[PDB]
């Protein structure tokens, strides 16, 4: 649906 | 946005049972989900974080487990305390989305609710306010549901109803709905009538009366 | 031990502007990846996310509600300060402030950011109503035919009120309902007792509003 991901999501 | 649903919404149990909770998202959330105790008058506490880890401090009857979209929290063995309600939180994406929380209540046998209705009195008339209220008394399991009907028309979007909290000896549940009506409409009526829906009746019980009826 | 405490007013008028201070010791927003998060519960409901805010400054809002909340910290006070804008009476609910783990690290690098998936501790959170109305004691009304009777407690604020039967004397088969809110920001809530139909013996309620220092005693009968 278009989420923005989480601040750790990308660590 | 996301969706967070939880299940079941409520549930009994008994002091020493094995249940499982589980909570499922409208997308994947990887492994990024919590779950909390909530007990009545205080704060969510933290059981498990990160889909599986069990916290620090936390005793080890509480496991949660899955990933993705389908989690699941299961209490190996029920113990007192934990009669109360649980939620689970979605921290993948923002924003931190929580369920809506499964009621684990002290499970007993079905017992309808004693029904009664009070119509208002001579002296809150007077005022120009007319309450009229029902009581569903000592009930379970805790789900239940109130329909006011004047001269058979139904009523919405005038009554307030509120529910007790499980009785330490009852481990029922009784209910108050209060319908509201101003002293003009209320005199233009004569049925004002209390339908209650419940488990613990084969069917429909209505109680009622005829105002201005001496 | 960390530890988190929320402040602010417990009564807010429609219009206005709330403030919420979530005061913390144990940790720092100046500490690595951590976190301080604003969740609220209006009464009888589900937990709804609100913000939360970094120690590095990066903060978020729950998207139905950004036009009105803003949320930032004094990271030498330990706090952080959570704005809401033109409040209604569905703002009403507890409030809770909460702390989020940054990730672990070993040898300052980050291993495991799993710890960063829950809100670990929270604060006992801070009770706000919003109501545009004054303090006002309530009208007693005698709710009249086991059998069932009660006292119809009416239009009062705030919150709260203690009810009693035949002064302390009668506590089997009572309830008091919880109080609902009703449309005009009043109070409103029922108290009823249950007794054998033979009893029929005399029932009076005691009710007593501080708030506004209105006390009842409504026998009522059949």
């Amino acid at each position: 649906e278009l989420l923005e991901l989480d601040k750790w999501a990308s660590l | 946005a996301l969706q967070l649903t939880q299940s079941p919404s409520s549930l009994s149990a008994s002091v020493g049972d094995r249940i499982t909770i589980t909570c499922r998202a409208s997308q994947g959330v990887t492994s990024a989900l919590a779950w909390y105790r909530q007990k009545p008058g205080s704060p969510p506490q933290l059981l498990i974080y990160d889909a599986s880890s069990l916290e620090s401090g936390v005793p080890s009857r509480f496991s949660g487990s899955g990933s993705g979209t389908e989690f699941t929290l299961t209490i190996s063995t029920l113990r007192p305390e934990d009669f109360a309600t649980y939620y689970c939180q979605q921290l993948h994406f923002y924003p931190h989305t929580f369920g809506g929380g499964t009621r684990v209540d002290v499970r007993r046998t079905v017992a309808a609710p004693s029904v009664f209705i009070f119509p208002p009195s001579d002296e809150q008339l007077k005022s120009g306010t007319a309450s009229v209220v029902c009581l569903l008394n000592n009930f379970y399991p805790r789900e239940a549901k109130v329909q006011w009907k004047v001269d058979n028309a139904l009523q919405s979007g005038n009554s307030q109803e509120s529910v007790t909290e499980q009785d330490s000896k009852d481990s029922t549940y009784s209910l108050s709905s209060t319908l509201t009506l101003s002293k003009a409409d209320y005199e233009k009526h004569k049925v004002y009538e209390c339908e209650v829906t419940h488990q613990g009746l084969s069917s429909p019980v209505t109680k009622s009366f005829n105002r201005g009826e001496c | 031990r960390i530890t988190l405490k929320e402040s602010g007013p417990p009564l807010v008028k429609p219009t206005q502007t709330l403030t919420l201070t979530c005061s913390f010791s144990g940790f720092s927003l100046s500490d690595f990846g951590v976190g301080v998060g604003w969740i609220r519960q209006p009464p009888g409901k589900a937990l709804e996310w609100l913000a939360i805010i970094y120690s590095d400054d990066d903060k978020r809002y729950s998207p139905s509600l950004n036009t009105r909340l803003t949320i930032t910290k004094d990271t030498s006070k330990n706090q952080v300060v959570l704005v809401m804008t033109r409040v209604s009476p569905v703002d009403t609910a507890t409030y809770f402030c909460a702390h989020r783990r940054g990730p672990t690290t070993l040898f300052g690098v980050p291993i495991a950011r799993g710890p960063v998936n829950a809100m670990d501790v929270w604060g006992q959170g801070i009770t706000v109503t919003i109501s545009s109305t004054s303090t006002k004691g309530p009208s007693v009304f005698p709710l009249a035919p086991t059998a069932a009777l009660g006292c119809l407690v009416k239009d009062y604020f705030p919150e709260p009120v203690t009810v009693s039967w035949n002064s302390g004397a009668l506590t089997s088969g009572v309830h008091t309902f919880p109080a609902v809110l009703q449309s005009s920001g009043l109070y409103s809530l029922s108290s009823v007792v249950t007794v054998p139909s033979s009893s029929l013996q005399t029932y009076t309620c005691n009710v007593n509003h501080k708030p506004s220092n209105t006390k009842v005693d409504k026998r009522v009968e059949p």
